RNA sequence: ACCUCGAUGUUGGAUCAGGACAUCCCGAUGGUGCAGCCGCUAUUAAAGGUUCGUUUGUUCAACGAUUAAAGUCCUACGUGAUCUGAGUUCAGACCGGAGUAAUCCAGGUCGGUUUCUAUCUACUUUCAAAUUCCUCCCUGUACGAAAGGACAAGAGAAAUAAGGCCUACUUCACAAAGCGCCUUCCCCCGUAAAUGAUAUCAUCUCAACUUAGUAUUAUACCCACACCCACCCAAGAACAGGGUU
């Protein structure tokens, strides 16, 4: 039994938990884009996002600092975050992150997730892309769409 | 809830309940189909090497809620007969003891604080 | 507890060659349309994503150089750049990496 | 007091004569009683000496001369703090740093 | 007319038919009438099938 | 501004419709009692009808020490050691049955629950029964008390040194001895301070439970 | 290869979609808002012996809610959303002693249905419905199908009979299933805590039918018998139910009037046919109330 | 008696029970040396129920407090591939006794290794149509010299059992739980009566027949069937199930 229950156990306790994500989360924040298996990077995911709303709240908070210093390990990117990534999400209110799935692991036959943070410097990844609006079924509901304007 | 082996404070003039001895009063019995026992049941006491009979009147344990709920468990004693053995009771006892069933207006009669 | 008799090879046959046990054929496959190499729906082209990772493991390495240790990530944004290009006016004040290559088509 | 409206007491010659009293007050209240009003019970029939009755907002007390001298519940509820029983009784409080000496 | 059929002797009430349900407890005897009553084609059906030769090929 | 505890929902799957509903009905409530603002620390004088008697008048005094429950069935509980035993009474703010409620002493403590003070010394919990309400003006900070209080010997009903209690109002040095302290401090949980998907912010939910109760007056 | 139906539409067609089918949801509820005008079935006058159809309402929630004695009963919240009349049987067809009507609940996506279900209520002039339970009805009960159904249905007083599928536990052990006592912690207890005991006797060669041993639990249907309507809020449909009824929250639940022999002959008063508020013949208000149930907005209750 | 059971012994206990009635309690009758209240005896009834401690390894038993009662059996004195090992059993030791001794003892006393990854059979949500105690009314009545003290009809409180649930309390905290809350519906097959023959009266009928007596059943629950991309889930071992407007 077990309904409602949100996170998933993860490493070898609780504890561990956090220290798995919080280096996937430290990885993230510094290369902006790391492959890692599916069930991590959608539990860190989540952390990433509530990251960059502790970004948004600026160097001058005092509570914002003790944050960013505990989840980023390197130290050198608590700079990083609060003078690139927080910037860059000014208007953007949520959505920083983009996660997709990718053929799984060779070793293990795991499933596999890249996660990559949006507008970063890097190759952009190939995303999977609605069918162009001069299709066949396109044409024919686009072609309803004008009735319906049309009769008023 | 009071059950069989607990401990309990006898909250009486009487002069078996408050007499110095070196055991605490322990409950024996209790007088319900299920062995716990909430305020108003009886239950059978061990005090100072004879059986006595006792009618519980608060308890540690939380009831409904606009009831009170005490931090000692309190009991009377009571002969077989209904009479109470004491003549006052300093300590206040729920009102909640009126309007259950059974031999309680004596009780009511000696007591000065109702909570 | 241990087996009171051998199972045959009828009742085994059984066992081992009902639709439950055996693989399941996948209905999902298609043609990625950008390469012609075959990619799961619902999955990224694994041809594409490995081109795409090529690339960008290159770029990561010029980047190694050019900070030169660690703890000296920097405070400003960065853009790669290929050979025959420039920096725009709002490329202006931010991290240079220069490429040997001509730009890919499926990066711009 | 949040007992009742009035607190009665009457005592008795003999122990059957309290039943004849009680029972008699008990049926006469069901006579004239309302619909609506419930239904009141004697109590303690099997003691000798006290006997109680309870009503809506009138409370009796049916006993022998013998256990008014002891009971004294005129005294307690007419003055309620004060009574001469409750000082000769006094509370006990554990001693600081809660260590017994003999 | 299987409704209407006769019983010689006191068979409607003295004959009776047992069944069990796998569960404990489960054992039910009931008489040719209070069956009868239940299912009129009862009687008939359990006399007949009881005849029938005892193989697969009863059913 | 100050909005009851009880207004604000937990995390649940209800749907919002039902806390609407319930809202509806708490704040009719709220036009027939005026209920006051109240805080853990504060003392409470509660007057309600008694049952047990026929429409008699009971009213109890007693300190605050929590205040939980949502909804209409949302609590809280007040104690006080009347003449040498300690009674401890949960009342319910909707309950028709409560007469009136008023605020005799409006203080915040340390911390939100004073579960503590059963294993506190008497006098901690003992107040008087019959004491005149003091009352501030209107734009003044709700004060808090900064008493920390001594304890009884060490068997506690709950191990309070421990720190997910986080208790901040006990006198630890007078009771405990260094190596308890240190004994305690191997139920840390540090990353506990920095769980991100842990922490439940009520901002918008408590705007939206603003207008509605604007709407209302 | 399997297609669901966004597979080929575009950005720009995808939000059209989505509209067009709201849209044609909100046309055909309202196209039926007016039962009694729309030309419908013979209305009979209630006799001893007759049923009439139930609802089906989803658990909002728990409450608690006071009377005047002073006790507090805890209510459970239904709310009936799009329930309607889908089919009628007449006692011949369904081979059974009564007729039969079936109703729907929660309104759900087209998208998902499939394909005769889809055509079932294309015939009607409805949107599809999550949950279809059937309803055993006298003669004189029938209803017209399309006509929609409302928790004034029910009137405080009335005691109904709530069925729904509990809530799932999953596989469990024989201790939390059938609350056997299981073994001492201590005093030896080599790996037995929480083990089943002596399943059967020795004697027999095999395991009784039906005994009691770990398996999957709740997810299975169950009926609270004789549940009393204490109060009925006409805006939102929401029937106040007394006590616990089956199922999570959020479900689906089917609710009728009671079957017990104390209420037989109850539905005299009751709104026979259903409850139609198109008649206009007393506009219903806000809220109703059962005579025991303290009022919110009324003075605090005195026992005097 | 027996070439039938047992090489991880047997007694108890734990857990979980299945069944019989020769019924301990609750139900229905007949008689009574049945005024009423308790009682005594017999017929019918197995749906349900049948307590907790102390002493002792206890099965027994005694003792204490209860109850409505604390039934009698059978099931390899049910059940140890579900569990203990307390007594009695192997290697050590002692008291007492036998014996020249080695050693022994139906006595007393201390210590002493409980394996198994389930192949087959069987089974893994069938229905609860719920039982009982107490208090009050009648009534303090009938009855009875008094003392005492009813039955049907009805009302309220509880306790357990089954099935659920989380608004409060509580362990806790997107939830799961009890110490908490909600619901819980048919009757018994023994006799008591008429009318009326054999046997013109009478007679309750293994006579024809007529009422207690329906001398058999409920009602309720479930009940449509795309894609089987992917995601989510109050659904879940996997599988399946629900939602995805
Ligand atoms: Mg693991
Ligand atoms: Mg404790
Ligand atoms: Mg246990
Ligand atoms: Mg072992
Ligand atoms: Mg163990
Ligand atoms: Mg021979
Ligand atoms: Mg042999
Ligand atoms: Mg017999
Ligand atoms: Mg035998
Ligand atoms: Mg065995
Ligand atoms: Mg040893
Ligand atoms: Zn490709």
């Amino acid at each position: 039994i077990s309904h409602g229950r949100v996170f998933r156990r993860m490493g070898l306790g609780p504890e561990s938990r956090i220290h798995l994500l919080r280096n996937l989360l430290t990885g993230l924040v510094r290369h902006e884009r790391i492959e890692a298996p599916w069930a991590r990077v959608d539990e860190m995911r989540g952390y990433a996002e509530k990251l960059i709303d502790y970004g948004k709240l600026g160097d001058t908070n005092e509570r914002a600092m003790r944050m960013a210093d505990f989840w980023l390990t390197e130290k050198d990117l608590i700079p990083k975050l609060f003078q690139v990534l927080a910037p860059r999400y000014k208007d953007q209110t949520g959505g920083y992150t983009r996660m997709l799935q990718i053929p799984n692991r060779s070793l293990d036959r795991a499933k596999m997730a890249v996660i990559e943070y949006k507008g970063n410097c890097l190759p952009p990844l190939p995303l999977p892309r609605r069918d162009s609006h001069l299709t066949l079924l396109n044409q024919l509901l686009q072609g309803l769409r004008q009735d319906l304007r049309q009769s008023q | 809830a009071i059950q069989k082996m607990t401990r309990v404070r006898v909250v009486d003039n009487s002069a078996l309940g408050n007499s110095p001895y070196h055991r605490a009063p322990r409950c024996i019995h209790v007088y319900k189909k299920n062995g716990v026992g909430k305020v108003g049941d009886q239950i059978l006491l061990a005090i100072k090497g004879q059986k006595k009979k006792a009618l519980i009147v608060g308890h540690c344990m939380p009831g409904p809620r606009m009831t009170p709920r005490f931090d000692s468990n309190n009991v009377v004693l009571i002969e077989d007969n209904g009479n109470p053995v004491g003549t006052r009771i300093k300590t206040p006892i729920p009102t909640s003891l009126r309007k259950r069933e059974g031999e309680y207006s004596k009780v009511l009669a000696i007591a000065q604080n109702f909570v | 507890a241990a087996p009171k008799n051998r199972r045959t090879i009828e009742v085994n046959r059984c066992r081992r060659r009902n639709p439950q046990k055996l693989i399941k054929v996948k209905n999902n496959i298609d043609v990625c349309p950008e390469c012609g190499h075959l990619k799961q729906k619902h999955v990224l082209c694994a041809y594409c994503y490995e081109k795409v990772c090529k690339e960008t493991a290159e770029i990561r390495r010029q980047i190694g150089k050019q900070e030169g240790g660690p703890f000296k990530a920097p405070t400003i944004e960065t853009v790669v750049l290929y050979t025959g290009e420039t920096p725009s006016e709002q490329d202006q004040g931010k991290r240079i990496i220069e490429r040997d290559r001509k730009r890919p088509s499926w990066f711009t | 007091m949040r007992y009742t409206d009035y607190f009665v007491i009457v005592s008795g010659t003999s122990t059957r004569h309290l039943h004849a009293m009680a029972f008699y007050v008990v049926k006469m209240y069901k006579h004239l009683k309302c619909k609506r009003d419930p239904h009141v019970k004697i109590e303690g029939k099997d003691t000798d000496d006290w006997l109680c009755v309870d009503f809506g907002s009138m409370v009796i007390h049916l006993m022998l001369p013998e256990t008014r001298e002891i009971y004294e519940l005129e005294k307690l509820w007419t003055l309620r703090s004060y009574d001469d029983q409750l000082a000769q009784i006094a509370p006990e409080t554990v001693p600081e740093d809660f260590i017994l000496g003999i | 007319n299987t409704r209407h059929i006769a019983f010689s002797g006191n068979k409607w009430e003295q004959k009776v038919y047992s069944s069990h349900t796998g569960y404990p407890g489960g054992f039910r005897q009931v008489t040719a009438a209070q069956l009868h009553l239940r299912d009129p084609v009862a009687i008939v059906k359990l006399a007949i099938y009881g005849m029938l030769p005892k193989n697969l090929h009863r059913r | 501004r100050f909005l009851s505890p009880e207004f604000i929902p937990r995390r649940g799957r209800t749907d919002p419709l039902k806390f609407q509903i319930e809202r509806k009905d708490m704040l009719e409530r709220r036009k027939v009692l005026h209920i006051p603002e109240f805080y853990v620390g504060s003392i409470l004088r509660v007057t309600t009808a008694d049952p047990y008697a026929s429409g008699k008048i009971s009213q109890f005094l007693g300190i605050c020490i929590q205040r939980s429950g949502r909804g209409l069935g949302a609590t809280f509980i007040l104690r006080n050691v009347i003449e040498g035993q300690g009674v401890e009474i949960c009342f319910e703010l909707y309950n028709p049955r409560v007469q009136e409620i008023q605020v005799v002493k409006l203080e915040k403590r340390l911390d939100d629950s004073l579960l503590y003070l059963r294993d506190a010394l008497p006098e901690y919990s003992t107040f008087d029964v019959n004491m005149k309400p003091v009352v501030q003006e209107p734009n003044q900070k709700v004060p808090v008390n900064e008493l920390k209080v001594k304890m009884k010997p060490k068997p506690w009903s709950k191990r309070w040194e421990r720190p997910n209690f986080n208790i901040k109002g006990i006198r630890f040095d007078l009771c405990l001895t260094e190596q308890q302290m240190k004994e305690a401090q191997k139920w840390n949980q540090p990353w506990l301070e920095f769980d991100m998907m842990r922490e439940y912010d009520t901002s918008k939910i408590e705007a939206a439970i603003w207008k509605e109760i604007e709407a209302s007056k | 290869s399997g297609t669901w139906w966004d597979e080929h539409l575009s950005e720009e067609n995808v939000p059209f979609i989505k509209q067009l089918v709201s849209d044609e949801d909100k046309a055909q509820l309202a196209s039926k808002l007016c039962p009694l005008k729309d030309e419908p079935w013979p209305i009979h006058p209630w006799e001893p012996g007759s049923f009439r159809v139930g609802l089906i309402a989803l658990k909002l929630g728990m409450m608690p809610l006071w009377t005047k004695d002073g006790q507090k009963h805890v209510v459970t919240l239904l709310q009936v959303q799009d329930c309607h009349v889908l089919k009628y049987t007449s006692k011949e067809n369904c081979n059974g002693k009564m007729a039969t009507l079936s109703v729907g609940g929660k309104t759900v996506s087209r998208f998902r249905k499939a394909t005769s279900i889809l055509e079932f209520y294309r015939e009607l002039g409805l949107p599809p419905k999550q949950t279809v339970k059937i309803f055993n009805i006298t003669d004189n009960a029938a209803i017209k199908p399309g006509t929609p159904l409302y928790a004034a249905h029910f009137r405080p007083g009335q005691y109904v009979d709530v069925t729904a599928k509990t809530i799932g536990k999953g596989f469990q052990g024989v201790m939390k299933r059938w609350g056997f006592k299981g073994q001492p912690a201590t005093h030896g207890q080599t790996k037995t805590h929480r083990r089943p005991g002596a399943v059967a006797t020795g004697d027999i060669g095999r395991v009784w039918p039906g005994t009691k041993m770990p398996g999957k639990m709740g997810n299975i249907y169950r009926t609270e018998y004789g549940l009393k309507v204490w109060r009925i809020n006409t805006k939102h449909n929401i029937i106040y139910v007394n006590g616990s009824v089956p199922g999570h929250k959020n479900c689906l639940v089917k609710v009728k009037d009671s079957k017990l022999p104390a209420y037989k002959d109850l539905g005299k008063n009751l709104p026979f046919p259903t409850y139609f508020p198109d008649g206009d013949e007393e506009e219903l208000p806000e809220d109703l109330y059962d005579e025991n149930v303290c009022q919110p907005g009324a003075p605090s209750i005195t026992f005097a």
